């Protein structure tokens, strides 16, 4: 494909903006629904009996996602009658604004859709599309963090991380396990947004960089498991080393920059004398890490893969941000803990 | 009244039938793609629809800039479709 | 002539609706900035009054006088 | 015959019994019909003649016509009799439940709901508005303008640009 | 050391055997074929 | 806003703002005392300092509290019913 | 390669008078050979047929890689007498089927890249002839034609065209004695029952690739051997309604971007399945790998060496 | 906390430009040695000989993180003094929240063992 | 608080019309078109009571975008009949 694919490419880009860059409330609605009419072409791409079944599968969520999200709109002109994003004014309303932006991220109830629309996509560069695309809901929710009751985000983010958790271990698919790791880092981000709105876009930060490095890493095609266990001998050394700082990264560990959430998360919740609900947090997150656990013994081990086949022409794939994005994932500790204030 | 209007209209066809039926005794998927243009045109169609409702009070300057565009781009949308469009 | 000239009269020759797809759209983007006309239909649309008109208190003022025929306030009489 | 919206209103719901029920595509797409025709209706009694005409030249003059086509292209030639289907005249049956004994409630006005409004007269409050403009005027006299809101123009022009290409892609 | 023995154990299907779960077949390498078989294939006039 | 639009103008969003033409908005005058009581931060977080201005701007869209009053009159005149009832008009 | 935007495009100044013309089926002779040297006057450009150590001359330096070190116990000699017992048998074939989808690869990516007439010695599509004759009799396993199977349903329907002219030979049952006729120690000693079943599988394969819609003809023995009779009927006959014929914005394009790179065609010919025939052993290919890197070849990058050429350090 | 009295578009506010900016600090040199890091597994990914002595494109590499982290720290020292600004200035308008206990030797209880 | 006691009832039905399932995956789109009309009378009603004037263009560029994803949505509906004999929710292949 030509500039057409580019053009689609830079109206998400351009979709996102106008989620940003708003005061109005159809506005919004546009922009979540200019994303819908540009990631389905990327969805498809190979001509695939999986891609049209991913693609209609995460259209008929996601369209429900929006006309939910309209009824707040709506109900926002019954009571007040005020047309900026602010407040929701209504105890009613504020219940279908955060179940419909629960729909389009992968909180715990609507969260079906996202192992099945993972693997139906055909390419790594359509796989980055659904963790970039996160982000669209989440600024919205950042604008409207007061008014939203406690009852209904908070367990609904305290069951995506126990669900996330018990979700990747019966799964051998790359894909499902990033799809899952997806509603499992959900869970984190929700849980500050009523005990400070800050540190979510921090958080957000930390997430599309490190989950932005597996699929550039997963340029040597790699699907299963036992696909990504010959690279160990078959394929390049070092390239097991790199992917071994963000597999551990992804899980709480504090020498590596993926603890730099779990740093803050914690830190904020214990200020507004809550402790029963971030020991929940950090338990449950321990199964996060065990999905990578079994996964670094595919790059740690021999695992006899051989394969009669050695290739010995050098690979050449795109690895636009393979580079320079890994160095400050593996570590930024570190380097930037008052970075806090920066982003927000 | 309106209704008073359409019921009769309707009323005097549905008594026509009645007397056409009581009173005797003895694949393609090319085809597709036009109903997509016509949805995605009717829409601009929709969009262009106030031209001579809403330029009598509204700046002249303003309007002729977006007035233009959006004929514009319904006929960029017609130049991506010369581009292989189809045998029908 | 390399294309002024060349590819022009093939474009005659070979479906000449698209040379009207072109030039009269194109006239009509070229044209309203080009003359000196447009000016006078700015005035009147604005000089049309939709919404009654609203009085203001004055304490020292100017161009301002009552509601009968007298030299005050804007009252637009471009060609009668 | 006093009433004017609230009977309309009862007869779109109705329209509506023929969706939650899964009557076949082709008897659920004569609800588009119904509802959608009527649901004109309901816009055009508080005014707005174009806003109310929207509907008849877009969902009824495109949406449901282009729907028309995709009946044929897949689920075609004969619809399943809804009387003979099973759930879906229980759906039909607790759907018109949930409308028609409520009905019998907003008699004498005032009404009990799930949510804290009420029912109220609906006769005299029924237009809400006195007098308000002259000419011109009725909100949706000067509806749409390509002034003030330039931006938004912008945006759907772009979403139109999307839809021929990415479909031309898709299939 | 690992061998062919523990690769089969951890192979691509559901990672743990499940009662529920036995006829869902792993997924073939790269890009999925339709059933191309029994479709419409020129239609026929008389 | 999670990005601000300095330099630019795209809002024409809330009620009460820049007419069409002239065309006034049906609770054009409770929302100049709205917007003036809520135009500063103290009572955006709090929310106490303008809840007697918010009551009578909520009665303008809904109208519930003239519903429940308007309801309450026109049982009292179906209970009039076989009584000492009169109709002026 | 990524930006094609500009002068460079598919089928610009291309795909006319130049198509890729499969010589292919010659039982168990080189009798392919003398064709393709012989349809040099048409075609440009003629590959020699893929063995054991084709690997290493493409993409390498010259020379080939020995045999310990390119292909593990892989050896064309072992295949000429087959036996029982942790032999070769199907993981040579293996290696010759990912040298052969090399060598289409690069014929491929050299026939839309500047327009000329590729000539190909037995292709992808004559490479399951070879396998399944050696099957009828007891050399391979039931599992190991399942695993090639599962290789071969992803790897070709990457490329969408197949070929332009198929050239089939037929040669006499007498053909073992051609091959003795020939001086190759190696390649006597045949069985004869494996040739013919090749011809006999070869029959039955032929009317598929002819039904696929391109173009076809038979050769005999007495038409073998001719300049001017190969070269006339190859200018004659037209390829007409068939898949070679595409869009050349999206399907041509794409087919040029998955052969452009050699490491990106052969991810998909890499199975995750485990078989004991295909090498599984990893403490062994530790030091195999290791000695790769030890050898002077490629081993520290793409292009540029220490002791083979570096001008300039950046 | 929250943003008050700031606005968007060019990060620095630039009407708060008083506190001086990092000149040679230490923080600086970790994100350069991370940009020396992004020029050694560069050549490690993309097969290149010597991570330590290969092709210098390292100093863009250098340069890029030194100059974003620049700028990352100018916003570090201006967003941490506007904070501490903002919660001084609350203690010197209202008083009376925050209140003041001097001189104690209150009696306390001593555990044995 | 009358005439909103049924709109919003019509759309609480085809909330649940569109989530129940008789294995047509036709009705589901034909539900979506129903669950903007239902928005888009909601929407009218709100904005010709309380004369706005600005909003009245808010619904017409609402129903711009009701057939946007209602034609999209329905391009890959084909598609599925396409690849497989008939539109049906239980033909499936995904894990």
């Amino acid at each position: 494909n030509p500039i057409i694919f580019i053009i689609i490419l830079l109206t998400i880009m351009l979709g996102t903006i106008i989620v940003m860059i708003s005061s109005h409330w159809l506005l919004v609605w546009i922009g979540f629904e200019m994303n819908m009419l540009a990631i389905i072409p990327i969805m498809m791409k190979n001509h695939n009996p999986r891609a049209t079944e991913a693609s209609t599968k995460y259209f008929l969520t996601q369209s429900t996602a929006s006309m939910l999200l309209m009824m707040a709109v709506i109900i926002n002109l019954m009571f007040s009658g005020q047309w900026t994003v602010m407040k929701l004014f209504n105890p009613m309303a504020s219940m279908l604004m955060t179940m419909a932006l629960a729909m389009k991220l992968g909180m715990a109830p609507f969260h079906f859709w996202v192992p099945e629309v993972t693997q139906g996509i055909p390419l790594s560069s359509g796989l980055i599309l659904l963790t970039w695309q996160k982000l669209a809901p989440m600024s919205v929710l950042y604008q409207i963090f007061p008014s939203i009751n406690l009852n209904l985000i908070l367990t609904l983010s305290v069951l995506s991380i126990l669900i996330g958790g018990w979700g990747g271990l019966n799964q051998t698919q790359l894909r499902k396990i990033m799809a899952y790791s997806s509603i499992a880092h959900m869970g984190w981000m929700t849980a500050v947004l009523p005990y400070n709105p800050t540190m979510t876009l921090l958080n957000l930060i930390i997430y599309i960089i490190m989950t932005s490095t597996m699929f550039t890493m997963f340029m040597a095609n790699s699907t299963t498991t036992t696909l990504s266990l010959s690279h160990t001998w078959n394929k390049t050394p070092i390239m097991t080393v790199l992917i071994l700082a963000t597999l551990l990264s992804m899980g709480g560990l504090p020498p590596l920059s993926g603890f730099m959430p779990k740093w803050m998360i914690i830190q904020e919740m214990t200020k507004n004398n809550s402790i029963i609900l971030p020991t929940f947090m950090a338990i449950t997150a321990l199964l996060n890490l065990y999905f990578y656990m079994r996964l670094t013994y595919s790059t740690t081990l021999t695992m006899f893969p051989s394969t009669n086949n050695m290739k010995m022409k050098w690979q050449f794939p795109l690895m636009k941000k393979m580079t320079f994005l890994p160095t400050m994932v593996v570590l930024s500790t570190m380097m930037l803990p008052l970075t806090p204030m920066l982003s927000v | 009244n309106l209704m008073l209007a359409l019921l009769t209209n309707f009323t005097l066809a549905t008594l026509l039938v009645i007397i056409a039926f009581w009173l005797p005794q003895l694949f393609s998927m090319k085809f597709f793609l036009v109903a997509i243009t016509f949805l995605l045109f009717d829409l601009e169609i929709a969009l262009l629809l106030p031209l001579p409702w809403a330029s009598q009070t509204a700046n002249l300057n303003t309007m002729l800039t977006m007035a233009l565009f959006l004929i514009i781009l319904l006929a960029v949308s017609l130049a991506y479709e010369w581009t292989q469009k189809g045998l029908e | 002539a390399e294309r002024v000239a060349a590819f022009l009269k093939n474009v005659w020759a070979k479906e000449p609706v698209l040379v009207a797809s072109f030039a009269i759209a194109g006239l009509a983007v070229i044209l309203p900035t080009l003359s000196p006309y447009t000016k006078y239909s700015l005035m009147i649309n604005x000089x049309x009054x939709x919404x009654x008109x609203x009085x203001x208190x004055x304490x020292x003022x100017x161009x301002x006088x009552x509601x009968x025929x007298x030299x005050x306030x804007x009252x637009x009489x471009x060609x009668x | 015959m006093l009433y004017i919206v609230f009977i309309l209103s009862v007869i779109f719901v109705m329209g509506f019994v023929g969706f939650s029920s899964k009557p076949s595509p082709i008897y659920g797409g004569l609800g588009l019909i119904v509802s959608g025709g009527v649901g004109c209706g309901i816009v055009l009694n508080f005014g707005g003649s174009f806003l109310g005409l929207m509907v008849f030249l877009i969902y009824l003059g495109g949406m449901m016509v282009v729907f028309g086509y995709t009946t044929a292209m897949a689920t075609e030639q004969y619809p399943e009799i809804w009387l003979s289907n099973k759930a879906v005249l229980g759906a039909f049956v607790t759907g018109l439940l949930m409308e028609f004994f409520m009905v019998y409630y907003v008699l004498k006005d005032k009404e009990v709901e799930v949510v804290f409004e009420f029912n109220g007269l609906g006769d005299w409050v029924i237009y809400d508005t006195g007098d308000s403009g002259f000419f011109s005027e009725e909100a949706m006299g000067i509806a749409a303008l390509y002034s003030y809101g330039t931006w938004l123009v912008i945006v759907t022009g772009w979403s139109l640009l999307i839809g021929v290409v990415v479909i031309m892609e898709i299939t | 050391q690992p061998d062919v023995e523990w690769a089969e154990q951890y192979g691509g299907a559901v990672m743990y055997p499940t009662k529920e779960t036995a006829h869902w077949k792993p997924p073939p390498w790269n890009d999925v074929d339709p059933p191309k078989d029994t479709l419409v294939s020129n239609l026929t006039l008389n | 806003q999670k990005r601000l639009g300095v330099d630019l103008d795209r809002w024409m969003t809330i009620q009460s703002a820049e007419q069409p033409h002239g065309i006034p908005s049906r609770c054009h005058a409770f929302e100049k005392e709205w917007i003036e009581c809520a135009h500063g931060i103290g009572s955006i977080r709090a929310e106490k300092e303008c809840k007697i201005e918010f009551e009578d701007f909520r009665e303008c869209l809904l109208r519930q509290k003239t519903m429940k009053r308007l309801h309450a009159i026109r049982r009292q005149r179906e209970k009039l019913i076989k009584e000492g009832k009169y109709t002026p008009p | 390669p990524l930006a094609y935007i500009l002068g460079e495009k598919a089928t610009k100044k291309m795909t006319e008078k130049s198509k890729l013309i499969t010589v292919d089926g010659n039982i168990c002779s080189g009798k392919s050979k003398l064709a393709k040297e012989i349809a040099e006057k048409l075609g440009l450009k003629h590959f020699p047929e893929a063995g054991i150590h084709y690997v290493d001359s493409t993409t390498g330096d010259g020379k080939p890689l020995p045999v310990q070190f390119s292909g593990n116990c892989s050896l064309e000699k072992f295949y000429d007498d087959p036996k029982s017992n942790d032999g070769n048998s199907y993981r040579l074939q293996a290696w010759l089927y990912a040298s052969r989808l090399l060598q289409y690869a690069d014929a491929l990516e050299h026939l839309l890249s500047t327009g000329q007439g590729v000539v190909l010695e037995r292709s992808i599509y004559s490479d399951f002839v070879f396998l399944e004759a050696m099957y009828r009799q007891g050399f391979i396993r039931k599992q190991c034609v399942d695993h090639y199977n599962q290789v071969k349903k992803v790897t070709i329907c990457e490329y969408l065209p197949p070929h332009v002219v198929v050239y089939v030979d037929v040669p006499v049952p007498e053909v073992q004695s051609r091959i003795q006729k020939k001086g190759n120690p190696h390649e006597m000693k045949i069985t004869s029952a494996y040739l013919q079943d090749i011809e006999n599988a070869y029959k039955g394969t032929f009317l598929p690739e002819m039904s696929e819609k391109c173009e076809v003809l038979q050769y005999s023995a007495w038409e073998a051997q001719d300049a001017e009779k190969v070269v006339e009927d190859i200018e004659y006959l037209k390829y007409d309604k068939g898949p070679w014929l595409d869009q050349n914005d999206r399907n041509l394009h794409k087919l040029r971007m998955l052969v452009q790179d050699k490491l990106e065609v052969l991810n998909y010919t890499s199975i995750p399945v485990f078989l004991p025939e295909v090498t599984v052993g990893a403490h062994q290919s530790d030091q195999v790998f290791q000695e790769f890197t030890e050898l002077p070849g490629r081993k520290y990058r793409a292009g540029y060496n220490e002791d083979v050429g570096d001008k300039w350090i950046w | 906390g929250r943003q008050g009295r700031a606005t968007f578009q060019f990060l620095p506010d630039e009407a708060r430009s008083l506190p001086p900016p990092k000149l040679t600090d230490p923080r600086l040199a970790f994100v350069g040695f991370l940009g020396y890091c992004s020029g050694l597994i560069d050549n490690a990914i993309r097969r290149r000989p010597v991570l330590l002595a290969g092709l210098h494109r390292q100093l863009l590499y250098i340069t890029s993180f030194v100059f974003v982290g620049y700028y990352l720290l100018k916003r570090q020292d201006y967003m941490y003094a506007v904070r501490d600004h903002d919660m001084f200035s609350y203690i010197k308008s209202h008083x009376x929240x925050x209140x003041x206990x001097x001189x104690x030797x209150x009696x306390x209880x001593x555990x044995x063992x | 608080s009358m005439v909103y006691m049924n709109i919003m009832m019509a759309f609480t039905v085809s909330l649940v019309g569109l989530l129940m399932y008789r294995s047509h995956l036709m009705s589901s789109l034909l539900c979506l078109e129903g669950m903007m009309l239902s928005l888009f009378v909601m929407a009218a009603l709100t904005i010709l009571n309380s004369h706005f004037t600005l909003a009245s263009m808010m619904p017409i560029i609402l129903l711009v975008f009701a057939a946007c994803e209602a034609a999209l949505g329905l391009s890959l509906l084909v598609m599925v009949s396409n690849t497989y004999g008939t539109d049906y929710v239980q033909n499936l292949n995904l894990l």
